[PDB]
């Protein structure tokens, strides 16, 4: 009968995702609220695999870096990477679902469009 | 040899907002002497006085929603009007109010506002206490001896409060017959006097439906010309017209000047974009679902006469196909779908 | 390699033999060597410049 309790706003440090270095506002890390914490969490999860570092929990980590280095053809690894991203990102309770649109083949650089569904 | 997955999130908004919900606040204080943009509630600088804090608190709440943006500037009372005009030129605003606007100051403000609206094509509005000016962009609230919460309030205080309330008023809703719970004590007025005051173009408070509300939402302009008509006597119509004007001007400046060239295909693309924007407006109840976008054909005739090309011996379509010399002429048919406040039906 | 000092030509021969066993579907990029254990520390910028 009682309704589900809403997840409280996730607050933590902030920085520019392109800078990859923490930023300080007059000595205070920038506050992240609403759709600010989930981007940081996804960036942290995707950027580094757990199996490289013993400290992280086993559920953490992604296996997209296995596809790095051209270990298999693109045709099936497109769907394989979609599934890998889905496994790596839906572990977060905040995130509801993740959708992958397609992949673009050009030279050696692969570009893909992936979608994120959130609560707030 | 080292390459990374760099993903940057993208958010899509079906509705685009531009120059809406802006409140321009200027107060005369000798301590702060600066501009303060307030985006979070209960954000009070220590420099501002108690009366200025009361003004801010009045501007804080709205009827339905909190006003989107509250912008406050502080300077000494001397030479306040010039700096206020310069700052309002620097940063766009939607509504204006002054705690200590004298009649000369109000007249100067109205003249500047109408000059902007008529030359600069900048659609701005101002709320003033006692102004008999001949423009619809200004708002005249002539209600004396107003007391809110068993506290005496000046005319300008309640004009600022009403401006903040209107800033929170949605476009679907109408300001007519909106009750105020905070207002408790008002001098007793007769229905005939209230009706006469409303017919004069003034905004007043009435005690109706067991509450204190405003009788109407007409513009301060008493004399509307023959073309303007009855609907132009309402602030609701002019608000959406100004919003459409601002959005069209903004998109034109963003896209078509410089970046886009002049061509028949460019004209068709511009027409398609205008039609899409009109359809987006049609999604809201603000305007009617039926509208047309067309090339101003008689303007093309006039341009040809200026050029001097004879109108005979070609198809009329060639007029549209003919280059307009880095110019575009357009015609649009629109109608404001603003619904009804008070009604009158019959029985059998 | 294997806490044993190796000359440049030794490891070039080793890498050539490894590439000979590399399938065409696979790419030699990011292929790890378990035998190699001790190498002088290099910075990422230096490695990128060398590549």
């Amino acid at each position: 009968l009682p309704k589900t309790e809403e997840l409280p706003i996730f607050r933590e440090v902030a920085w520019d995702f392109e800078k990859d270095e923490p930023i300080l506002e007059k000595g205070d890390f920038k506050i992240i609220e609403k759709k600010e914490a989930l981007k940081v969490w996804i960036y942290k999860c995707i950027k580094t695999n757990r199996y490289e570092h013993e400290i992280y929990s086993l559920e953490y980590g992604t296996e997209l870096s296995e596809l790095i280095g051209q270990k298999y053809t693109k045709g099936l690894t497109e769907s394989e990477a979609s599934r890998f991203i889905k496994e790596a990102l839906l572990i977060n309770p905040y995130i509801l679902e993740v959708n992958v649109k397609s992949a673009n083949f050009n030279r050696d650089i692969l570009s893909a469009n992936v979608k994120v569904s959130t609560i707030y | 040899p080292s390459i990374n997955i760099s993903f940057k999130e993208l958010a899509t908004t079906v509705k685009e907002r531009s120059a809406r919900g802006i409140i321009a606040m200027v107060l005369k204080d000798a301590k702060a002497l600066g501009l303060n943009e307030i985006h979070e509630k209960e954000d009070i600088p220590v420099d501002l006085s108690a009366e200025n804090k009361e003004y801010i608190n009045l501007a804080l709440m709205g009827n339905v929603n909190t006003p989107n943006k509250l912008l406050v500037y502080v300077i000494e009372g001397e030479a306040d009007i010039q700096t206020a005009l310069d700052f309002l030129e620097t940063k766009e605003f939607n509504y204006l109010c002054m705690p200590k606007a004298v009649e000369a100051d109000k007249t100067a403000i109205k003249n500047w506002i109408i000059k902007l609206r008529d030359i600069d094509k900048v659609k701005v509005k101002a709320v003033l206490g006692k102004v008999v000016g001949n423009h619809e962009g200004i708002i005249n609230f002539t209600t004396e001896d107003v007391l809110v919460g068993e506290k005496k309030y000046s005319v300008d205080e309640f004009t600022s409060r009403v401006a903040g309330l209107i800033a929170g008023t949605p476009l679907s809703q109408s300001v007519t017959y909106t009750k105020l719970s905070d207002v408790v004590d008002i001098p007793k007025m007769t229905k005939v006097d209230a009706e006469s005051r409303v017919n004069k173009g003034e905004l007043i408070l009435i005690k109706e439906a067991g509450a204190i509300r405003i009788a109407r939402g007409v513009n301060s302009l008493t004399e509307l010309t023959a073309e303007k008509g009855e609907m132009f006597q309402k602030i609701k119509i002019v608000d959406t017209l100004d919003i459409i004007h601002s959005d069209i001007r903004k998109v034109i400046i963003d896209d078509y000047i410089g970046k886009v060239t002049n061509s028949y295909d460019n004209k068709c693309l511009l027409i398609v974009a205008i039609k899409s924007y009109l359809e987006e407006l049609e999604k809201s109840a603000l305007i009617e679902s039926d509208s047309t976008v067309e090339i101003d054909f008689e303007a093309q005739k006039s341009y040809l006469k200026s050029k001097g090309v004879d109108l005979s011996y070609m198809t009329l379509q060639e007029i549209k196909e003919a280059n307009t010399g880095s110019k575009v002429f357009l015609k649009a048919k629109i109608k404001v779908l603003d619904a009804m406040e008070d009604i009158d039906l019959s029985i059998e």
